[PDB]
């Protein structure tokens, strides 16, 4: 959380929190009710967002482990997406991205390499999830929540799309 | 490193004019654009990988010899170094946009950059071109997001170019 | 000089990000008295656990003869 | 970055793989005497930039080496004692 | 370490479920108490050295512990005790701000009791001085904030016992 | 400042500024105008503050080098009081103790021990100045100003 | 210019009556 | 003790005491009678030194916590003066400042800042005590005693 | 660190006598097994990543430890477990080439139990994954080479508990 | 570093010959002067802080160096200059005890001008401070010892220039 | 470590009192034996290698310790034993000079038994070697100095038991 | 041995053994028969090697502790010669001088100085033993053996 980060920074330098850090903490405390409301909103819309995002993702990328005819793989993919939405809600509550980093971002690429899931498929799935979250939430709620999904995407966005050394045609598949 | 407010406050004591009218006016003008600076930084951070990828692809389009044998972007090792360094530049330019001051660029990006690039044979012309491409892509994204008065976004990138480019005239 | 016999386990908190080679984190060693406060603070701030502390060298309550 | 005055950086794995390999020595109390002596020579080569211990008559080294070989102290404490040595 | 938000998040995350309404109520309570916590942290930071001075004066001075043969005899041991009290106060302020005693367990009581036992530091006198520090802080910041800070001071004392 | 602290924290981890840090920075940029108004109030009233506080300080702490008959010592003490009031105003502009700490808190004890000026007398003077300043500020503005006085006092106490 | 002794000239009637005394002393 | 210092100097090189250490040891040993005599002088005249030094120090520094009208504070300051005289006697006996360092010098600033005692006042009191003590012995003994008094004063500064 | 040749040499050296015909027979057996050991080392070096992936899929995935509340929950701990398995495999290959388990004792099993107990790593799951790794290596290299790598994996598992 | 004895030994050693009578006379002069050298070292060690305070008072105070924009502006720079003067005094004492200026060249003057130029420290101002320190020490320890110490103070000033 | 003077000073300082006449008499006794202490230290320094040679020849040679399987077998272990005997002699000389056994407890006997038991060093053989070294030193330096050194030799032997 | 040397070389770089290291390991394990048979001829001819080498060593170095009329000294010298022959056989088996270094080379100078045996005499005896042992085997077999003998002589100087 932000309070934990301030305390760790102060303890590293062996000093009490400065007045500015205390004022930032007070602002964070004052924003707590709105943060909790946003987290509740995200929690209540988890299942429908996941379902719609899965539909869009299967429409986009069919050649995926979650669309290989295995029910276990489909359940696991939907569960992973729900987990990432849950971590984003944790970030909303905590005031920073540390829950996301410490639960689902550090080592995420290594985990998916070991499990066997292509990370571009994960990126496309998360883009679909971000689109669904933007569609469902109000513009303010989206403006507050989407940055964490963009933070997730930034981890698994390189190397990859876009590609510009082409003629722009996508029908070359044959 | 310092941000705009810290530098202005310290200069208030240094120059002996204290908190006079010009300092107050500059502080008010800077604080008017603070929310836009935070928004620009958020846009840059949310689209960093896309910006760097687009800029490097356009750079290799305008410098096709870079990826040919004997070029500096030849092989995936050097390609990855290109992407890494362009990410460095974008990150520190976003820092400078937030702070409103170029001291972060001076202390953590440009100090000794020319020595390193001379040691490693990194060409400065393509470096400046890639920085300008990233600046153009960021401006396009900001216009797409609906931002209107984003002149300050030009300041870091251009500045960095002026600091790294050789003197021609 | 006074020496502490200290057993500790200090796991690395950033080995995934830096991809440093794996190292043994459970150690027992003699730490000089003058460095023990800083060593204990470092272990605590790294999330490690101090298992056992003994005054290996020296006597408690000594007023002189510490050198 | 080790402090707020130091920047954090990233290195692609390709650069590390292509670069020359550092031979890293890990001291283990269960290793044979020759391997421990090799690690100790590495410590001397790093701290003193060269194994100058024999040249300058660093006899006290022997005691330190014993305290390292018997496991009383670690490589960290060995290096700390070397830095505070007269050599 | 952990704070109240991190503790609640981890307790919800080990079950793989969102924060249940009980956890959300606890989070709201912590957010409400945050103003008092920040005020107490500011007050303690503004008076740290005086707090330690008063603690030593009212707990350890003019007792047998500062007389010859006592553990606070000689200037170096007095300075070490004062240093320990400074760290106790700073970490208690950290814990009060975080609303969690985990930092006290990780960075105060982690091997402190064994160090004191090996050094011959009197545990009873240390607990007495920690209680005196709690009393001094209470007299500085009031009864309610003093009680809140005394929660963590008592955690330190119980860990040292 | 908090902007600089956030940028340094992000830089250490080789990452862009996180949404929470950006929210904090936006909040302080929003509060900048209020902090500027408070600092302007401090600056415009600095002469009365120093006058009243110095009279109170010489009343409560008479055995001090400035109160010893030396004109130079008294002038330098008054100049230092004005200097610290202005520094507190500038650090209020910034919004964090960093400028005041960098200019007149780090090494203040060493500087005034080399000058042979008692630091407890300085603590008394800063206390008097803080009281006089609090007399002419609202409680909300005092919540912004007082912690810098306290930081200076803590940095001056031996 | 290795000599600077001319610039080290360093840097009277008291400006206060009865200095370093407290008010209303018994 | 200086004997400990020279033995540790020999041991740091893992080497028997060299002729320099042996010469230092013999020089220290042959002055045992003088050192014991100085220690006896300091012990016998401790109260006289404390009283005279307190008088002179209160004359020089009237505004000090000792003579602020608090009986306990006066007693504590005079006990501190006696303790420092005793530590100087220890240092004279040992031939080195190590007892003084380990009992009354390491952390003296932290201890007295916690007690809120001005360090310059303690320096002035130590100066008065040195002036009183040096007047109760010959010049040769004064040379040894003033060294440790100056050590205390320098540690306070 | 020790290998089969040095182990036999030391066994004969403590007696102060040359290698008896039994020791020479053991030395010859090691020399004949050297070619198979080299082939196994080459195969494991070429397929280390696949071996670790198959081990995780066979033993650790879709169990309680990988579910929330388990020790392999969160991506960081998953990556740490994978790295541990990689080190286990590499040092088992070292021991197989050497013909002795001493390198396992001094490099892998030195302090591993204490670290695992302090961190809460489940030793039973680690032993299960080590056995799964032995099975995977056997399925890759063959039966006899699988047997040798299995004896070294079994030594690792026994050292763990 | 080398002292007077070692300087004479090195002068004789480059020729591969024992100390000639003139070198022996120089050695005896150093041995005879050692007593007043120790006396001067004792006085300087006892009055170091006062010496530096008087040096700053008569050399740097109330000039533009202490004003904003000067190099002693802010308390950190003031304390840094005081620390540099403390270094100068201590190593002048070392050189006076040793009888030669080798320690000053090795520990201080080698690259001090370059460092000061890089940091913007005024060389003329610090030369003036060193000369004021020489006057202060001469006033404290007397004429002959003051001159002996001023030899090394002048060496420092020349090395800065 | 502590010597005789520091031991007396510590014992007196714990009580917070000057040295009583008995302690002053003990201090005078230590002071009047300094010449004998220095002579014994010089003699032992001059004959250290021969002393260790005689000790090894008298207590350890041509036994099962030096035979294969014994702890003094192989050149490295023989050298380690000789090194340990040299350490014992040198630190006994240090203790004789200091008039106190604190140096032995702080730099020789601190956990020596634990390391010896861990490595399998025969403690009985070591004690026999210490007795042999005491006898050799007594035969070299005389009866009085021999007994003085034997005090610390017996302290080492008791610490090893 | 060679195997542990290759494995430690690979371990210090945190990587599996390289193909060249594997090839060296295979070439080494191929020569196991030759190493075993050389060790066998070294063990069977140890007594005659000791006798002839001691005879030559006493011929060229008569003023030595073994040739001083002491039965036990001569017996222990010949025992040492046999022990070093055994250590060289160990080194031949292992393919490297590691057994010899671990058992009878590290600390050899300290041990023999404690015994007051001149080191030059032992070097001469080792040279005599080497020249005696090299004559009882093929020149191809000698390449290893002589090297190990040199390792004893270099370490003893
Ligand atoms: C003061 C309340 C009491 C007291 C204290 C005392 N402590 C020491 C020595 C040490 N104290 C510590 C403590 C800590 N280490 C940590 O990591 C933390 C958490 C922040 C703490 C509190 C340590 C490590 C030491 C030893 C190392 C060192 O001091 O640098 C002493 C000195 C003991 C001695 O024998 O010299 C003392 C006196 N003693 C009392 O009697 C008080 C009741
Ligand atoms: C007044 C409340 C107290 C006091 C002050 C006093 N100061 C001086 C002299 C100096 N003060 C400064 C101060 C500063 N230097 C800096 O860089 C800053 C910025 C944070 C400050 C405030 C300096 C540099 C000096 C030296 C002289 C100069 O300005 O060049 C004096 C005179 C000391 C002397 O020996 O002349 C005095 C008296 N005195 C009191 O009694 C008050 C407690
Ligand atoms: C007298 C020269 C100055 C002075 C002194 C003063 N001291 C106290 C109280 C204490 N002094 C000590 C001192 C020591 N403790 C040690 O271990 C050593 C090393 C041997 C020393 C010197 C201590 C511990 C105390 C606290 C009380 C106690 O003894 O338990 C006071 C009273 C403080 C109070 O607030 O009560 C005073 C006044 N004051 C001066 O003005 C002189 C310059
Ligand atoms: C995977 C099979 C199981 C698992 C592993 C796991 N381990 C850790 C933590 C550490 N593991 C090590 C390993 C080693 N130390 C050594 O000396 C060696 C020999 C070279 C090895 C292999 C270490 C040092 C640690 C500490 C952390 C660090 O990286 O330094 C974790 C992480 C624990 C945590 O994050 O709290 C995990 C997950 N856990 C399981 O559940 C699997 C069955
Ligand atoms: C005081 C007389 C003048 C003065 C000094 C000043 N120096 C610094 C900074 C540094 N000074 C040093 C000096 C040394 N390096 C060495 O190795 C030695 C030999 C022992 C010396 C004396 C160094 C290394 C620094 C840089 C490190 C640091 O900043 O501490 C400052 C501070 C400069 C700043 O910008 O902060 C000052 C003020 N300045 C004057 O104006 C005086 C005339
Ligand atoms: C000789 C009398 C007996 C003997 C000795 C022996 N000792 C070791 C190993 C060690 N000896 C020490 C002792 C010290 N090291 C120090 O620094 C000091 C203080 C100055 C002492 C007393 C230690 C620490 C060790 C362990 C480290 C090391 O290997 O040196 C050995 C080697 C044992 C082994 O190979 O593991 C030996 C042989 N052994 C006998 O049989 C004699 C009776
Ligand atoms: C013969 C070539 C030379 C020589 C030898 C000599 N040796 C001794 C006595 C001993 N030799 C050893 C040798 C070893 N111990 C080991 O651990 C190893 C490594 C495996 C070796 C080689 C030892 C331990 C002894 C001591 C007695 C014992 O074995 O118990 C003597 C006797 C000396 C004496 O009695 O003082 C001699 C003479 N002498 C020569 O002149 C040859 C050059
Ligand atoms: C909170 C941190 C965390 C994460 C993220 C995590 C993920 C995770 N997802 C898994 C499975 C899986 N995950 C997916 C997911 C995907 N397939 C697709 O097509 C999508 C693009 C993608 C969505 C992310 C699939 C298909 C499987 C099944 C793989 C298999 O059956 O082998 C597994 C292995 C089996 C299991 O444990 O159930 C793990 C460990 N574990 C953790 O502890
Ligand atoms: C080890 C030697 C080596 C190789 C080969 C390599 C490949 C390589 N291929 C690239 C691009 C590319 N490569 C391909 C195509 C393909 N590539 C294939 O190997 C397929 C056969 C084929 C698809 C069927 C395309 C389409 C691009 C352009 C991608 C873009 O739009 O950016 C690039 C990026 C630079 C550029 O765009 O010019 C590299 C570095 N790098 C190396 O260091």
């Amino acid at each position: 959380s932000i309070v934990k980060q301030m305390i760790l920074n102060a303890d590293e330098e062996v000093r009490y929190l400065t007045p500015g850090e205390i004022h930032a903490l007070q602002n964070f405390y004052r924003s707590g009710t709105e943060r909790i409301r946003l987290a509740k909103v995200l929690a209540q819309n988890e299942k429908k967002i996941v379902e719609r995002a899965t539909q869009k993702f299967w429409k986009i990328c069919p050649r995926t482990p979650s669309n290989s005819g295995n029910a276990r793989k489909t359940e696991a993919a939907m569960r992973d997406i729900g987990w990432y939405i849950r971590l984003v809600s944790y970030c909303l509550l905590a005031g920073n991205e540390k829950p996301l980093e410490e639960i689902g971002l550090i080592g995420m690429k290594e985990l998916y390499n070991s499990v066997g899931i292509p990370l571009e498929n994960v990126r496309q799935y998360m883009l679909c999830v971000k689109a669904e979250v933007s569609a469902m939430l109000t513009p303010e709620d989206a403006a507050e929540v989407i940055p964490y999904f963009d933070l997730i995407l930034q981890v698994i966005s390189s190397p990859g799309a876009p590609y510009f050394q082409n003629n722009g045609r996508t029908d070359w598949q044959r | 490193m310092q941000d705009k407010l810290t530098s202005v406050a310290k200069n208030c004591d240094l120059t002996g004019s204290s908190l006079n009218r010009e300092v107050v006016e500059t502080l008010k003008e800077f604080l008017a654009d603070g929310e836009k600076r935070v928004q620009v930084a958020g846009v840059i951070g949310s689209n960093a990988a896309e910006i760097v990828k687009t800029a490097v692809s356009l750079l290799f389009q305008e410098y096709p010899e870079l990826v040919s044998p004997g070029g500096n972007a030849y092989t995936t090792r050097r390609y990855n170094m290109y992407v890494r360094d362009m990410n460095y530049f974008l990150r520190y330019c976003s820092y400078a946009i937030v702070a409103g001051d170029a001291s972060v660029l001076d202390e953590r990006l440009l100090a000794g950059l020319r020595d390193t690039f001379n040691s490693l044979g990194i060409p400065l012309g393509p470096t400046a071109r890639s920085i300008q491409l990233m600046k153009n892509i960021v401006k396009e994204k900001l216009v797409t997001a609906g931002m209107t008065n984003i002149t300050f976004v030009d300041e870091p990138f251009d500045y960095v170019v002026r600091e790294i480019s050789e003197t021609e005239i | 000089m006074r020496m502490f016999k200290v057993t500790a386990c200090v796991p690395s908190q950033t080995r995934i990000r830096t991809q440093r080679e794996l190292q043994n984190t459970y150690f027992t060693k003699l730490v000089p008295y003058d460095n023990w406060f800083r060593e204990q603070q470092r272990i605590m701030k790294m999330g490690g656990k101090i298992v056992k502390v003994q005054l290996a060298t020296g006597k408690p309550g000594m007023n002189t003869g510490l050198l | 970055g080790v402090s707020n005055d130091q920047q954090g950086l990233q290195l692609p794995q390709s650069y590390s793989m292509s670069a020359e390999v550092r031979p890293k020595f890990v001291f283990k109390q269960a290793a044979t005497l020759t391997q421990k002596q090799e690690a100790i020579a590495a410590i001397y080569r790093h701290v003193f930039e060269r194994d100058v211990t024999d040249t300058y008559g660093f006899t006290q080294k022997a005691e330190l080496e014993s305290q390292l070989i018997g496991g009383n102290i670690s490589v960290k404490e060995f290096v700390r004692r070397l830095g505070k040595s007269r050599l | 370490m952990q704070d109240a938000i991190t503790a609640l998040i981890n307790s919800s995350d080990v079950q793989g479920r969102y924060l249940d309404p009980s956890s959300l109520d606890k989070l709201q309570n912590y957010f409400q108490s945050g103003d008092m916590r920040a005020k107490t942290a500011i007050a303690v930071s503004a008076n740290a050295k005086n707090i330690v001075t008063k603690t030593v004066a009212k707990s350890l001075l003019y007792t047998d512990i500062t007389a010859p043969g006592g553990n606070m005899y000689t200037c170096r041991r007095y300075a070490a005790c004062v240093r320990d009290l400074d760290y106790f106060l700073r970490y208690a302020t950290y814990a009060m701000l975080a609303g969690d005693t985990s930092i006290l367990d990780e960075r105060i009581l982690n091997g402190l009791r064994e160090t004191y036992n090996s050094l011959g530091v009197p545990i009873g006198a240390t607990i007495r001085s920690v209680q005196a520090m709690k009393e001094v802080v209470t007299s500085l910041v009031g009864a309610d904030a003093g009680r809140e800070m005394g929660v963590y001071f008592d955690h330190i004392a119980a860990g040292l016992s | 400042s908090i902007i600089t602290k956030a940028i340094a924290s992000a830089d250490r981890e080789a990452r862009y500024l996180s949404p929470g840090e950006l929210r904090t920075i936006r909040d302080f940029y929003n509060g900048g105008e209020n902090r500027l108004r408070i600092a302007t109030t401090l600056i415009e009233n600095r002469k009365e503050i120093v006058e009243r506080g110095s009279l109170k300080f010489w009343e409560c702490c008479p055995d001090t080098p400035s109160n010893s008959g030396n004109r130079t010592y008294r002038a330098s003490c008054l100049r230092d009081q004005d200097w610290y009031i202005r520094l507190i105003a500038y650090t209020v502009i910034v919004g964090d103790v960093e400028p005041l700490k960098d200019i007149g808190i780090v090494g203040v004890k060493e500087m005034y021990e080399s000058l042979e000026i008692p630091l407890r007398n300085w603590v008394e003077c800063i206390r008097c100045l803080k009281e006089v300043t609090l007399d002419l500020l609202s409680r909300e503005d005092a919540a912004e100003v007082t912690p810098y006085f306290d930081c200076l006092i803590q940095g001056m106490i031996p | 210019s290795p000599r600077h002794e001319n610039q080290l000239r360093r840097e009277t009637v008291p400006d206060k009556y009865n200095p370093r005394k407290a008010n209303w002393a018994a | 003790s200086i004997v400990t210092e020279l033995i540790l100097n020999a041991d740091s090189e893992s080497r028997y005491p060299a002729p320099k250490e042996i010469q230092v040891y013999q020089n220290f040993v042959k002055t045992g009678e003088q050192r014991i005599r100085i220690a006896k002088i300091l012990a016998e005249n401790e109260q006289r030194i404390v009283q005279n030094g307190s008088a002179r120090f209160w004359e020089r520094v009237p505004n000090t916590p000792s003579n602020s009208g608090n009986e306990r504070k006066t007693a504590s300051c005079q006990r501190d003066q006696g303790w420092y005289i005793r530590l100087i006697a220890y240092s004279v006996l040992a031939g080195s400042e190590k007892p003084l360092e380990e009992i009354g010098t390491i952390g003296i600033k932290e201890m007295y800042n916690n007690l809120e005692i001005p360090l310059r006042n303690i320096v002035e009191c130590m100066r008065c005590l040195k002036e009183e003590a040096l007047s109760l012995m010959s010049e040769e003994d004064a040379l040894e005693v003033s060294a440790y008094f100056d050590y205390v004063m320098r540690s306070l500064s």
